[PDB]
C-alpha cells in the first residue's frame, strides 16, 4: 500500500461527482480520478461501490515532475506543463490553492477529453505536504539505512 | 564503556510512549491559573491533553492532574496546519463534547490562540491556551510529522 | 498479489546507494547526451557522469560512465550554501578533479556544475546544468545525505 | 551516540582554537566546546588530545529553546535569550551566519565566563540543517512507528 491521499467529492447529481487519489510508488506519481457511479450511498448493508474504476483516470508522472511540482508549490517556477502520448497537463499555483488541467482520457479508451482539478484551502495544504514528503523519501535513505 | 541504568530505561519509555511535546504554563504565584497542554499522537487521532497545574513546582507529588482531553480525527490536521501556515484564519473544532477554535493572535506574528469550550454528563469546563512564537512552530513540525506518518511515508 | 517483479525491485532500491538522476539524453546528437547519477555512498555524496551511448530507440544500456568524482562529508553543508543562496560558489580541487558548482544567472534557482577531470595525464571537461527541478532535487537529496550522515535516523 | 556535529578550528596559536560540538539527546540540544591543548599536531604517532576535555564547557538547553532557535533562524524572531542557574545565553542570527554568546562557567568551575561562538558560512548552513532536523525529530516519531 503506496503513501497516499484521497478527495472524496460526492454528489446529489452523480454526473459531478468524484474521488481523486494522489499517490507515489518511490520516485513516481500516480495521480487517479474515479467518476462517481450512481446516486449518493445511502444504505449501509450497500457494498456497492460509490465510484467507478472502469471509467478512472490515471496518470503517471516522472521523478523530475514530482520535483516541479514542488517546485511550484515554493513558487520557484509559476507553473510546469508535463506532456507524454497518455496526457498533456499545467500545474499551477492558483489564489486559493493549485489547478492541475489539460487533456487525458479514461482507463481503455482511447479519447482524449478535458479534464481539471482543483485542491484547495486546507485540501493545497495537504498536497503540498504529501508532495515535500514524496520528494523526500523518493530517494531511498530510510529503507536503505533500515 | 559505561553501564546507564536510567539511560536505558527512558530510551524504552520514550519509545513506547505516543510522540508528543509539552506546551508548559506554569504559575506557583498562582497555582490556578497555571496549566500543562500535551500534544500527542496516537491511533492516527493528535490529542490534545489539557492539565491545572496541581501544586507549586517547589514540592511533591505530580505538579499537574488532566482536565479534559480532546481527540482530533485525522482530517482536523490540514486544517490546523493551514492556520499555522497563514492560508486560513480560523479551524473550528465541533463535537458533543468539545466546541473550540484555534487561529493566530493579534498580539504578535506567528503566535496562535486555541480557545475551547468543554462539555461531559450536564459539565462544562472552558479552558484557552496560548501558543508563542516557539511553542506554535512546535505545533506545526509536530502537526507535520504526524501528517508523514499517518500518510504511510514510514512503511 | 504475488509481485515477484515488484518484490525484487524494492529489493534492489533499498539496497543500493540512495541516488537520483539528471537525465539530458540526445539522440537527435549522441555526443551532446549525457546522465549525472548522484549518490550516496559510504558517507561520500558520488558524482557519476556518463556520456550517452546509444540512441534510446535501440537496444542495450543508454549510457556510459566517464568519470565519478567521490566527494567528502564536509562538501554537503558547501554544495548547499551554494543551493540555498548564502554562497556564490563552491570549488572542489583534488588531485584528480577541480570542479566549480555556482548559481546559473540565466534563470532562478538554476546552477551549473563545470569541472575537469584528469587521470593519471589525460583529461576530460564535462558541465551539468541543473534546471530549477534538478536543482530542487539535489538540495533535498544533500538534506536527506546530512540528516542521516549525522546520525538522526540510528 | 547521539546525532551531532563538530568544527575543529585547530589554530597555531593553541590559545585561539577550539573544538565545538553541538548535538542533541531527544528533546535535548548539549553544546560543548573544548579549548585546543598546544600546538597543532604534527606526529600521527602523539596520541595526546588536540582539545582539553577537563577544560570543556557544556551546556543543555530546553526543547522549547530548539524550537526557538529554529525560529531565529526561520527570522520569527530576533535574538533568544536563555537564561538558568548554570548560564545566560543569546542566540541571534547576523549577517554571516549565528552567534550564541553570554556567561558560563567551565567543567568543575563556578567561576563565570564571557564566552562567544559562531558559526559563519558553510557552518551556518550546518547549524541551520541540525537544529531543524533536531526539533523534526524530537517528538519521537521514528522511533515510535519502528
Amino acid at each position: 500500500s503506496l503513501p497516499k491521499f484521497e478527495i472524496h467529492d460526492v454528489r446529489d447529481d452523480p454526473a459531478e461527482g468524484t474521488m481523486t487519489r494522489v499517490a507515489v510508488d518511490g520516485k513516481l506519481l500516480l495521480i487517479s480520478q474515479y467518476p462517481q457511479l450512481g446516486p449518493r450511498k445511502v444504505d449501509p448493508n450497500d457494498l456497492s461501490p460509490q465510484f467507478d474504476a472502469d471509467r478512472r483516470i490515471s496518470v503517471r508522472l516522472r521523478h523530475v515532475d514530482l520535483a516541479y511540482l514542488v517546485g511550484v508549490c515554493k513558487e520557484r517556477v509559476p507553473r510546469h506543463r508535463m506532456e507524454t502520448k497518455a496526457y498533456t497537463l499545467d500545474f499551477e499555483k492558483s489564489a486559493q490553492g493549485y489547478h492541475l488541467h489539460g487533456k487525458v482520457h479514461r482507463v481503455a479508451s482511447q479519447r482524449m477529453e478535458d479534464w481539471s482539478v482543483k485542491f484547495d484551502n486546507h485540501f493545497a495544504v495537504t498536497l503540498e505536504h504529501f508532495l515535500e514528503s514524496a520528494l523526500d523519501e523518493s530517494f531511498g535513505f530510510r529503507q536503505h539505512y533500515a | 564503556k559505561w553501564r546507564r541504568p536510567s539511560l536505558a530505561q527512558q530510551r524504552a519509555r520514550r519509545a513506547q510512549l505516543p510522540p508528543a511535546f509539552d506546551v508548559v504554563h506554569w504559575n506557583d504565584e498562582d497555582i490556578s491559573r497555571g496549566h500543562l497542554l500535551r500534544v500527542l499522537h496516537r491511533d492516527t487521532f493528535v490529542v490534545l491533553d489539557y492539565h491545572r497545574q496541581a501544586r507549586m513546582l517547589t514540592e511533591e507529588g505530580n505538579k499537574a492532574e488532566r482536565v479534559v482531553s480532546v481527540m482530533l480525527p485525522a482530517v482536523y490536521t490540514a486544517r490546523f496546519l493551514a492556520v499555522l501556515e497563514g492560508r486560513s484564519e480560523k479551524v473550528e473544532v465541533h463535537s458533543r463534547y468539545t466546541n473550540a477554535t484555534f487561529t493566530p493572535n493579534p498580539a504578535a506574528p506567528y503566535t496562535f490562540t486555541l480557545k475551547c469550550t468543554s462539555t461531559r454528563p450536564d459539565e462544562t469546563f472552558e479552558w484557552t491556551v496560548e501558543f508563542d512564537v516557539a511553542e506554535s512552530l512546535m505545533l506545526q513540525r509536530f502537526l507535520t510529522q504526524a501528517l508523514h506518518y499517518n500518510t504511510g511515508f514510514a512503511r
